[PDB]
């Protein structure tokens, strides 16, 4: 009554998309460390009973199509959807290897109006990216 | 009839603002935390109570080592934008 | 140890 | 040392880029809801618990009523950030 | 381990800031219905154990010095601190009687480098306002 | 009911 319905024959897709590797008009650098990540991740995610899928080193155009796709599959019988960017990123914008895009328009397609199977069901994103350019420097 | 925007989560390695802190032989520190609490609690644990502990372990257990002194002894929290409207358990 | 631009 | 952002918690009655609703002879949807909430759970529920089911709340007992036909039958749903690294009871 | 230590004297301090009548320059409206809310909430974080005061059509400059005059509080034998804003806003700010001022400079007089008797404590803000002019026509 | 500028 207070808790979301995961009586369903699967859990969800899971989605990561790791970007690595970028165009060096771009500015950034290669980001050493990231398959270590994608690899605890998808083995943490599939563990937990999530169809998972990994791409890697997807342009901007991939990453829209991707989650478009995505969206318009039939997520009924799923109990909810997961999808995790590892890659760049700066303030609402994240880096596909050839420039960057705006991470609300890669979450809309999963908007209740268009992804009508995914309706009251948790859709959850994960984002491993910077967020601007500031530092915290602590305090003991 | 439902919100467009409802039963959405966002768990975000950094707050608005600032860069993430990546450890290229580990991995990036909000990943290990993560991946770290799932396997203990991911399917014992509510999902906000487990980013609340991701979030506490970033905090606490991750300091930046760099030669550059000003990207040296930083830190990061890690932040949860929820929009879902029940609790969320892996079971 | 590095971050996930430099403005 | 510990992050300087640790520790914050923004409740939002509604997500970035969209209106907040109000009805001038009950209040506020989101204060509706909230203390309602309150009221009943203040001392038992984590916070992530009362402010999650706030949201179910104000995203399913409240649509708009106005003159307007383009501000009618509008719908709301609140939004939480959360930089918690422990659980939060008033207890 | 995992709860926030409540063992205070003090649960915290409670600003509540209600915005009702918004002067000319600004061109917003009056927001009928927003006293009650700030009684409801009164009663609600009173009944929780907060010293809660009311500030009534607060200036942004009044808003700025209220919450710097809060974050220099001793907060040593307090568990929290919480702020709710009750105004008309857009986009990352909010108004106060006389025009805008950013929510992001209310809320880092708070910062664990700028108020240390609230280190490892939760800082809760509340904002009832705009946050732009979208409408979410919903989906049945 | 109302809202919280039109812009």
């Amino acid at each position: 009554t207070y808790q979301y319905n995961m009586n369903f024959e699967k859990l969800g897709k899971c989605i990561i998309i790791n970007n690595k590797n970028f165009d060096k008009v771009t500015g950034m650098g290669v980001r050493n460390g990231t398959d270590k990540d994608a690899e605890a991740l998808f083995k943490c995610f599939r563990s937990l009973g999530f169809d998972v899928i990994v791409y890697n080193d997807c342009s901007c155009a991939k990453m829209q199509d991707l989650l478009k796709k995505a969206s318009e599959e039939d997520h009924t019988n799923a109990a909810c959807f997961a999808c995790i960017l590892l890659s760049h990123g700066e303030e609402n914008v994240i880096y596909g290897k050839d420039g960057v895009t705006p991470i609300k328009d890669l979450t809309a397609h999963f908007r209740g109006d268009r992804c009508k199977t995914l309706l009251e069901k948790p859709k959850l994103f994960f984002i491993q990216a910077c967020r601007g350019t500031e530092l915290d420097d602590g305090i003991q | 009839k439902i919100p467009v925007e409802a039963d959405f989560l966002f768990a975000y390695s950094t707050v608005p603002g600032y860069y993430s802190w990546r450890s290229p032989g580990r991995g990036s520190w909000f990943v290990q935390a993560l991946c770290s609490i799932l396997e203990e609690h991911g399917k014992d644990l509510e999902i906000m109570q487990i980013l609340t502990r991701v979030n506490d372990r970033v905090a606490r257990h991750f300091e930046s080592q760099s030669d550059d002194p000003h990207f040296h002894e930083k830190k990061q929290i890690p932040c949860v934008v929820s929009m879902l409207t029940k609790e969320l358990y892996f079971s | 140890d590095e971050v996930x631009a430099a403005a």
